[PDB]
């Protein structure tokens, strides 16, 4: 009983920590993925302003 | 950012509890019991005032420490404006 | 302010010097640790005859000078040429006069007692600084990550180290040094890239292999089925455009270069690798302190910046450590300056003032004073 | 010795005269220089309690001949640096204070309004043009106000 | 070629000095006045003590003070 | 003993699942963050090739 209780509490604390920094990995994921569609977008724009000034 | 929550508790509680006893230790030293009770009658006279002075003593200091912070608080306000003014990321 | 503004922090490396004022967030000055000596007599237009060159002017003009590195593997090997790099740092790079600035310097892990006394002799007796202090590098890196106990894997240009630190005292008998770092790593990429069918022929080809290593190199986790991935040929490849058009492609080798840090056998080294060495340092320490070190593997140094270095190390030591243990590999973003930043913090600190070795201490106690 | 130059150039016979009398009392034996011990005695008479380290540092601050002692020359140098620092502190303190008086609204600035007031508050006769003129000349960062830094600058010299 | 301009500057100075001069004299005013506030504050928070009768009073008062002290 | 054992197994399975998709959120994060230092880098390059061809 005692052993099963203690390694149970340690299973639950590792689970709780693993859920917490998972939430954090997913929020950073979302943030970086969004900053990107923005940078990649800005780029088709600077590369297309480019073939234009280069041809001119 | 919620793994840092356990840091709040530990930190705050820690520092605050440290500060407490210190204040207790300190304040305790500066305290000498009113041991003199029923040892003489005119004693109270020469005694009472001494306590009175000690009080006035402390009172006066508290007032100064006070006015001091105010002055310092103003030093800050200015020292902050010098910090912004001295920003110019140029 | 007298010295709040005034404290200098100079981190002397095998490849780079990092320098600046205690207080700043990053080094004001970063430059190669070379001293060039002209192979021929002559001048640049408008200048006089120069006996010597330091930092970037030595690198830029390398074709007419004999270049020399004062710090071999983190230890100062030539004191004539080091006093030259210091001189350059104070007077030209930071443009300060040293005789009114306290100077925090750094030394390496098992830096010989006699050296710490010699750079003190040169700081106080030839530069006449008011006060100085020598911090150990891993120790400033740790501290810059907030903590006081942990083990630092420190890796720069000529050395790698593991320095287990407990409540601030670096543990002499558990420190490991592996002489393979970013310098070795650029030269290995060089060969696997010429071996990809290329030529880094002129000096403008040589130098940029190092900029390829920094920009495009990776440390893959499961380096095994990453080679396997290379073969199916995914969009894993990466082409870099050279000083000119000459678009060079690097797909695969991109990670074969940092796999050298786990496998020294890639370069004819018989020594153990980074992760095993982290571990061995740890089973050389006291037993009761090993859970602490394991949850505090702080990384610092230019060569620990390869992305995915931390994940590979994470899994490298979990799988060597007893499962009852918590592993934790801290790798901050500013890590190429951890050492310096730890010095900036410490030296600008409110409590450090009472550890500065002053000329009063020195003129009265001899170099022994700062040596501790 | 170069320092001992301007230093003595700075002071007046009067000065030297007294700084000597003063130096003599520092010097017990009357040899010619204050020792790490002769200094300690005077310091305590002056109400301090320096430590060996502290004393030397104070000594080798003007010991150009690495003597470990101070002669009436190295001394005058020392008095001078002090004379300087003293006067500087007193100045900045006064100005600092003046700024707080002129500020009063405590926003850490001095706006054209307050500048006018304080100015008009002087006996002197002034028209708005004068006030706004002084503002324009003082306000270097052209933000309207006058920060302590600017105030230090603007008052630089004035008495 | 702005030959007169010199007089303009002197004015600012004349004024600047009229300002400082003003400052200083105002500085000590606030100073003393300040003090006045200090003695009034103290005036009521701890007025010229007047030792009571003899028995319970002296003792009582003493206890009163002593507690305030810790306060 | 029995109750503490059964809710323990259910604590461990939720922990294992929460670790698994965390690994997956972190690998996708790392991949997108890397694709980015690449796109943002490619861009300082196309924008600098640009002020250059526009000035020329
Ligand atoms: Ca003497
Ligand atoms: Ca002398
Ligand atoms: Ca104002
Ligand atoms: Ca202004």
């Amino acid at each position: 009983m005692q052993m099963l209780k203690l390694d149970k509490e340690n299973a639950l604390d590792r689970a709780e920590q693993a859920e917490a920094d998972k939430k954090a990995a997913e929020d950073r994921s979302k943030q970086l993925e969004d900053e990107l569609v923005s940078l990649q977008k800005k780029l088709k724009g600077t590369e297309d302003e480019l073939d234009k000034y280069s041809e001119a | 950012s919620y793994s840092s929550y356990l840091a709040k508790a530990d930190q705050k509680r820690g520092k605050k509890q440290t500060a407490r006893e210190t204040k207790k230790k300190v304040l305790a030293e500066r305290r000498k019991p009113l041991n003199i009770d029923h040892l003489n009658e005119d004693k109270l006279r020469d005694k009472a005032k001494e306590l009175w002075d000690w009080l006035y003593q402390l009172q006066t200091e508290k007032y100064d420490f006070a006015e001091q912070i105010k002055r310092k608080k103003y030093e800050i306000v200015t020292l902050r404006n010098r910090i912004d003014q001295a920003q110019k990321h140029s | 302010d007298e010295d709040e503004t005034t404290a200098l922090v100079c981190d002397n490396g095998s490849g780079l010097v990092k320098a600046g004022f205690a207080g700043d967030d990053a080094p004001r000055a970063v430059f190669p640790s070379i001293v060039g000596r002209p192979r021929h007599q002559g001048v640049m237009v408008g200048m006089g005859q120069k006996d010597s060159y330091v930092g970037d002017e030595a690198q830029s003009k390398r074709g007419i000078l004999t270049l020399k590195y004062p710090i071999e593997h983190g230890i100062i090997t030539n004191w004539d040429d080091m006093e030259k790099i210091w001189h350059h740092t104070f007077y030209n790079e930071l443009r300060v006069a040293p005789e009114e600035h306290p100077t925090l310097l750094t030394e390496a892990p098992l830096n010989p007692k006699a050296n710490r006394e010699k750079m003190t002799q040169i700081m106080f007796e030839t530069f006449n600084v008011p006060a100085m202090y020598v911090a150990i590098q891993a120790v400033l890196s740790l501290y810059a990550s907030g903590r006081t106990t942990g083990i630092v894997l420190d890796s720069g240009d000529g050395v790698t180290h593991n320095v287990p630190i407990y409540e601030g005292y670096a543990l002499p008998h558990a420190i490991m040094r592996l002489d393979l770092a970013g310098r070795d790593l650029t030269d290995y990429l060089m060969k696997i890239l010429t071996e990809r069918g290329y030529s880094f022929v002129t000096t403008a080809e040589r130098e940029i292999v190092r900029d390829i290593k920094e920009k495009l190199c990776y440390v893959a986790l499961d380096f095994e089925n990453e080679m396997a991935t290379a073969a199916s040929s995914s969009s894993l490849e990466k082409s870099y455009e050279l000083p000119d058009g000459q678009v060079i492609t690097i797909g695969n080798e991109r990670f074969r270069c940092p796999e050298t840090l786990f496998q020294p056998s890639f370069i004819g080294m018989e020594s153990a690798g980074i992760h095993e060495t982290t571990y061995n340092s740890i089973m050389k320490c006291d037993i009761d302190i090993r859970k602490d070190l394991y949850a505090n593997n702080v990384m610092s140094g230019g060569t620990t910046m390869y992305p995915g270095i931390a994940d590979r190390m994470q899994k490298e030591i979990t799988a060597l450590a007893p499962s009852t243990m918590k592993i934790k590999i801290i790798a901050p973003p500013e890590r190429k300056y951890s050492v310096w930043i730890g010095g900036s913090i410490l030296a600008s600190l409110s409590t450090f003032q009472q550890m500065w070795i002053t000329k009063q201490e020195y003129d009265e106690a001899g170099p022994s004073i700062v040596h501790r | 010795t170069d320092q001992q130059a301007e230093a003595r150039a700075f002071l007046s016979e009067e000065m030297i005269a007294e700084f000597k009398a003063a130096f003599d009392m520092f010097d017990a034996d009357g040899g010619g220089d204050i020792s790490t011990k002769e200094l300690g005695t005077v310091m305590r008479m002056l109400g301090q309690n320096p430590t060996k380290e502290e004393l030397d540092a104070i000594i080798e601050e003007v010991d150009e001949d690495g003597s470990g002692t101070i002669d009436f020359e190295e001394f005058l140098v020392m008095m001078v640096r002090q004379m300087k620092e003293d006067a500087k502190g007193k100045s900045e303190e006064e100005l600092a204070n003046c700024f707080r008086i002129f500020d009063k609204n405590a926003d850490g600035f001095i706006d054209i309004e307050e500048l006018g007031e304080i100015l008009r508050a002087t006996g002197e006769h002034v028209t708005e043009e004068d006030i706004e003129d002084l503002m324009k000349d003082s306000d270097k960062n052209n933000d309207g106000r006058i920060d302590f830094d600017e105030f230090l600058k603007m008052m630089e010299g004035v008495q | 070629e702005e030959k007169k301009r010199r007089a303009a500057t002197a004015r600012r100075q004349h004024l600047k000095s009229a300002m400082l001069q003003l400052a200083v004299t105002e500085i000590e005013k606030e100073a003393a006045a300040k003090e006045v506030e200090k003695q009034n504050y103290l005036a009521e928070h701890s007025p010229p003590l007047s030792l009571p009768g003899s028995m319970q009073e002296l003792q009582e008062l003493s206890k009163k003070l002593h507690a305030k002290i810790d306060s």
